[PDB]
Order: C-alpha cells, then structure tokens, then sequence
C-alpha cells in the first residue's frame, strides 16, 4: 500500500508500488519487470544492510517514500 | 529542505494514486532525492491534434513551493500557440500570474491537458504557431498532428507533409530543422529551403 524508490548506479530513481507484506524476491522481480535486470546479480541495500531473498519489507521496517540502492 | 516538502511528497503520492485507480493519463517520476526536479508525462487529450501522443515534462519545484508555482517545461516538442516550439516554455496563468496555495501537482498536469485541449492564441508564447492557428486552422491541425506523430509517439501521419520532409532531408539537412522550417514557412517547400 506504499511507494518506494530504488536508486540505480546511473542515479535514476525507479518508483515501485509495493505492500509491506511483499518479499524481497518479488520486489526484485518487479524491478526486473519494470527495467529488465534479472534477480540473478541483483542486491538491494537499504541502509548499510543488503536485503535477503527470504524476508519481507516489513521485517526490514521499509516504509513509504523509502530509498533503496541497487547494485550488480 | 524545509517542512513544506511534506506537501510535495503528499502531492507526489496523490498523483501516483490518482493515476492507477482513476485514469492512466498523467504520470510522475523522480529525478533527485530532495524532491526538487520531477519528470511528468501527460497523455494527449482526445479529439485534438495531440490525441494518441504522450508528452513529457520537466518540473522544478521552488524552495517556497506551496506558494510561487513550480517551473514546468516541455521536454518533448509540441506545436501549440501557448507552448514554445523550441524552448518548451509554458504560457499558463497558474504558472506565473494566478497560482494559489491548495494547488497540487496533479492539478497542474490536468490544467496542462486542458490547455492542450483548448488553446489561447491571444496570450501566446510562440507567435508563429499562434498566427497559423488564427489564419489557417486546418493547416495548424494537420501540422500539430504531424508534430505529435514525430515527437510524442502519435500513430498516424499526413503523407503530403511527409513527402516534403523526405525530399528536403534528401538534400542532407536535419530532420528536426527541416520540420521547424516547413512548419514555420506555411509548408512552402520552395521558401523553406530558402531559410538558411
């Protein structure tokens, strides 16, 4: 029920509509859909901590208008 | 970055939520972290030369945002009496003279679509397209449809203009340059190539 931003290495800001219950695997699947970057070689960084494929955004305390970073 | 950009975040969200559930017309993307430049996109209103086109916009937000409207500019080229054909500047009352607090981003994009759907050649930004809009409305409609198909991804084209633009590009000229030269010089192929 919220929007998050992902900052690439070319400094563009991808907007994603996600639910706090959504996992990291499906959010990077959404990244693949909107961009074309397959989840293999894809890591998301919230604040120092790279996100894990089995967790949701909730246990990472993600909220609306949060900024993740995309590497590899 | 003062607490009146809470408003720009609320309005960004309002635009993004209104887009899905209510329409598909307008859209906004982020440019900077500090919420000061955005990339908007409006859809071509129906029954106009801009129908079927999607026009992009750059929006810069002032530090006094709730007052003193944002600076909006057209990225994709449009053929409109109230929009500059080269700079992209917008002659709209709510962007300079009649802005008000309690106006949203979404409000501005909807107003820009309404402007594309109802021009005003008496308060023009570009005098050439305004004069063409007043003196030869049919050629204006065809020319703006041409510009839509060429720049904003509109579907269909007029072959009479396309043959002229091809014959001039064959001379080793620039497609956008010959387009502006043909459109400004009443599509007189003979005097357009004279514009050098």
């Amino acid at each position: 029920k919220m929007f998050i931003f992902v900052k690439t290495l070319t400094r563009k800001y991808i907007t994603l509509e996600v639910e706090p219950s959504d996992t990291i695997e499906n959010v990077k699947a959404k990244i693949q859909d909107k961009e074309g970057i397959p989840p293999d070689q894809q890591r998301l960084i919230f604040s120092g901590q790279q996100l894990e494929d089995g967790r949701t955004l909730s246990d990472y305390n993600i909220q609306e208008f949060s900024f993740l970073h995309l590497i590899s | 970055a003062n607490i009146a950009v809470q408003r720009i975040k609320r309005e960004f969200k309002e635009v993004l939520k209104s887009e899905e559930t209510s329409k598909n017309q307008i859209k906004v993307d982020l440019v900077d972290e500090n919420f000061t430049e955005l990339r908007g996109e409006i859809a071509g209103p129906p029954d106009t030369p801009y129908e079927g086109g999607r026009y992009q916009l750059e929006i810069k937000i002032p530090e006094t945002y709730p007052f003193n409207p944002p600076k909006v500019r057209f990225i994709t080229k449009i053929w409109h009496p109230n929009i500059s054909s080269v700079t992209g500047a917008i002659k709209l009352d709510i962007l300079r003279d009649q802005w008000a607090a309690a106006m949203t981003l979404r409000t501005v994009l909807l107003s820009l679509q309404a402007l594309l759907a109802a021009a005003e050649p008496d308060d023009p930004q570009d005098a050439v397209v305004a004069n063409q809009y007043k003196q030869n409305p049919e050629m204006f409609k065809q020319t703006a449809r041409l510009w839509a198909h060429v720049y904003a991804g509109a579907p269909v084209s007029s072959p009479e203009y396309t043959k002229k633009i091809e014959n001039l590009c064959a001379m080793g000229f620039d497609r956008n340059a010959v387009i502006v030269a043909l459109s400004s010089k009443s599509w007189d192929v003979e005097t357009a190539t004279e514009l050098l």
